[PDB]
């Protein structure tokens, strides 16, 4: 499992980082960490790919990065409307497919 | 798109479950699908992948000797048979699409579209 | 020479000496006439290794295959196929699925080996 | 589909029938000498094909990967459009002019590994 | 180097030029057929003696055959590093055939060996 | 159909000791055969597999590195030299036949005969 | 390992059932569950093969079944002759290879 | 014969430093080379082994998924990538040739020429 | 890794023996058991290689041997030059391709 923050928060147009952290065998070495965002009651949606591409569909305001064993969601106009769990994977290579992290809950102030 | 999970929901330790997965609005030989399961108080653990011909499956190791994923491309659909259900088991269980590459496309190595899950209780 | 030796043994006597069989398989009329055995017998040769070949046989002599056995080619167990018969009376009893056996090889040899690409595309 | 039925389908559609075609390419004295050149010529084609994929360390495969990447100065296109939208002979024009160099480097690439199998083989 | 450009090289000074000497083994004009016809039947009788000893498609096979002293009781540097191909093709000449059957006899029994472990389960 | 063992005895930890099996009554050539241990106050124990031919071994991994199995064909024996001996080795050692296959007869996984053992005490 | 009970018993004309249970790795995986009965004082005998097969010169009151990751020897006409150590033993893979339980003791009363 | 390690001296911890060793005095193509480290106060460790060619490179497991060891024999050089340098890394690092031959050539298994070493501090 | 003695000692002109053992899969199955002599503050000296073989410029009063699963080295004409950390090394297959044992500390009397 990836390490990841248990919750962030900020108000409504501030940014705000959610990051998570692996080893070099997993989320260092591949560039395959994708973010999802989960509301209640719903299955995830997939906000990140890759490293920086998004899905269409997905705005400007979500993007993010890596450095080193540490990978990070960027969110910048941030809404109310943006309440959910959200969720890093990433490709661990063959044998262990996919990890994931725990979620970041993510309060708006 | 679409993908709409069915199947039981409620088992005893020991027993076991058929879950499908029905998918519309995209060619469906064309992509790699898995299942994916959410904790009810926890976050999402990858269980299964499944290729788009059906042909290599691959599993988590928890499961890996107890759940067969399986893969019909006349119908549009995914199914998942479990056996030996333990109540370590219990999750919402997602079917994604996306996870894995056929070699002569650009890879993925993430899920582009989840239906909204069956509650699996053991 | 030892070629053919093993033709009257049981077959699983016999499929132990299939290099003593696999190596004699290598006036202008006349000179016309030699060429076209000694080009005939290369045709054969090759088209016997080709076929090999698309199967996933290539460079065996006993090659194993993922095709399952139909109870309907020949309904005997290995006790009587392998100590009993000679391989002339097995050909003679499967000539007629002989295609059918050999069309399920190349189509298992061409997932397996679409397979293996997939999971070399991994990582 | 037969022999070349999918010379018009897609790079990805074709590279499935590769045994269709692969079957094909084997099967009064001055008739003789002409029938023979005919027959002694697709013999030494083939096995000029199949020596070319016995040094690149492909023998007995339809489709081998290799360890030699691909050079963005060949075909700058993505593998959506060379594999669903090209064909076969498309494709053969657009990289006609670098087939011989793609072909030094397979058969180099291969001498390296082939040197490199031999060298482990030797441990103990 | 060219096509025997390797021939008075040492044998481990050769050993990487096989692809190029490994690429030009392939009425009156029925000569040139004979010519050719017998090009193509040496070339196939290496492969399929390749193909028996389970060397087919490499230029370099290791085989599981030990080296008997008596075929050659040198020290490896002197046969690697000094000695030429032509040299060693006369030095061992009176043992080919017998490597070669030692050859074959090791691919079959090793045959053998992979079907036994290829119906356990 | 008979199987002798010969051999065994007291062995102080650390030796070696080398165990043997003669065999009538069947074609020796045609059967896969093992050794098998029983502890003198519990059950038995696989320890190591020879095929037919005897160009294949396998063995328990506590003894991996320290027995070894072989079959002379032209003798009707068996042999068994084991090194490094512990006190965890002692027990009776059983000749038998059956256990693995030759590919093109039906296939066993059982031993079909027994012998009466050799006593190794460490 | 394979769990037996340590000992059954019954009467000398009832039947009687000796468990074996396992993974789903090894018994649960391979047909190939054997059963062995060993007089104290000798080498064991081969009482059954596969799952239900009987070698010849076994009498028909000797026969088994599997279901599951769970095998049982059943004994018919239960004899004063049938007292010895049953063992089971299963196929556990081209790595493994056997795999035993302990004796299971039947007492013949 | 020389080889001079010229590769560094302290840097923080988690932190990326490449060593290198100039070789001279035999033809450097011809042998197989390694790095071995010398704790502090302790005894010498094993890194890692490169072939004569710079194809093929082993690694102790400790270090696998945090040094890289190149090779270049048109500069008579060899180095070592060092990423993660966790404390334990902490050692005289020495150059050394020998470690394995190459098929062709009698076997080595030892280490023939020793540096000096470089003094690595986390 | 592999075990060898703390220490060893002797007087000038007397023979001493510095030990290594380790297990019958790596110096009990391989004959690559090397010996290095280091002073402190220099690099080490390669003495003995293979088993009893040692390289030209070394003196033939350093000889050593193998039996089962243990090597030694035998130092003769002990001299007072000779105050060196002594180390054992051993190939232990291509998993794990060298081990080390500690040094002995040879201290001339
Ligand atoms: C022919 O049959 C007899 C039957 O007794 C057998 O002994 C002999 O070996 C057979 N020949 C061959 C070549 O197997
Ligand atoms: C055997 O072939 C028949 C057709 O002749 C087919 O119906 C049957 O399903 C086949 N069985 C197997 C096991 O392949
Ligand atoms: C093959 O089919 C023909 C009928 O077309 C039949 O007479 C012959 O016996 C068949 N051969 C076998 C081996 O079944
Ligand atoms: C020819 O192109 C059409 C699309 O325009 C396609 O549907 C058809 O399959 C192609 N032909 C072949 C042989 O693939
Ligand atoms: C690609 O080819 C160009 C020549 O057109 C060459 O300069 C370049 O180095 C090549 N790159 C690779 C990665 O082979
Ligand atoms: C090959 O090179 C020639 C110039 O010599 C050029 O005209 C032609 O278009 C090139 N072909 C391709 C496919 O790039
Ligand atoms: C010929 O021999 C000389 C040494 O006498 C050597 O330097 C040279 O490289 C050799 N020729 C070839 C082609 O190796
Ligand atoms: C080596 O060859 C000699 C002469 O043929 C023979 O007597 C000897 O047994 C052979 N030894 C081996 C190990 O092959
Ligand atoms: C080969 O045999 C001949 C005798 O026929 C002998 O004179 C020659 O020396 C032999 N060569 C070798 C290398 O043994």
């Amino acid at each position: 499992a990836l390490t990841q923050p248990p919750s962030v928060s900020g108000s409504p147009g501030q940014s705000v980082t959610i990051s998570c952290t692996g080893t070099s065998s997993d989320i260092g070495s591949y560039n395959y960490v994708s973010w999802y965002q989960q509301h209640p009651g719903k299955a995830p949606k997939l906000m990140i790919y890759d490293v920086t591409q998004r899905p269409s569909g997905v705005s400007d305001r979500f993007s993010g990065s890596k450095s080193g064993n540490t990978a990070s969601l960027t969110i910048s106009g941030l809404q109310a409307d943006d309440e959910a769990d959200y969720y890093c994977s990433a490709y661990a290579g063959r044998q262990t497919f996919y990890i994931f992290g725990g979620g970041t809950r993510l309060t708006v102030l | 798109v679409q993908l709409v999970e069915t199947g039981g929901g409620l088992v005893q330790p020991g027993g076991s479950l058929k879950l499908s997965c029905r998918a519309s609005g995209y060619t469906f030989s064309s992509f790699a699908m898995s299942w994916v399961r959410q904790a009810p108080g926890k976050g999402l653990e990858w269980v299964s992948l499944i290729n788009d011909r059906g042909g290599l499956t691959f599993y988590v190791d928890s499961v890996k000797g107890r759940f067969t994923i399986s893969r019909d491309n006349s119908k549009n659909t995914l199914s998942l048979q479990m056996h030996s259900l333990r109540d370590g088991d219990t999750a919402v269980y997602y079917c994604a699409t996306g996870g894995m590459s056929s070699a002569l496309q650009s890879s993925k190595y993430y899920f582009d579209f989840w239906g909204q899950g069956a509650l699996v209780t053991v | 020479l030892g070629f053919l030796g093993a033709a009257g043994s049981t077959m699983g006597a016999a499929s132990m000496t299939l290099t003593v069989q696999a190596r004699n398989l290598l006036l202008t009329v006349w000179g016309i006439k030699q060429l076209q055995a000694r080009v005939l017998a290369v045709e054969r040769y090759l088209r016997d290794q080709q076929l090999l070949g698309i199967w996933g046989c290539s460079g065996k002599l006993i090659c194993c295959t993922n095709v399952p056995w139909n109870s309907s080619w020949s309904n005997r167990n290995l006790s009587e196929i392998w100590d009993n018969m000679t391989w002339l009376q097995w050909d003679k009893e499967i000539s007629n699925y002989t295609q059918i056996i050999y069309g399920l090889l190349e189509e298992s040899q061409n997932q397996q080996e679409k397979n293996e690409q997939d999971l070399l595309a991994l990582d």
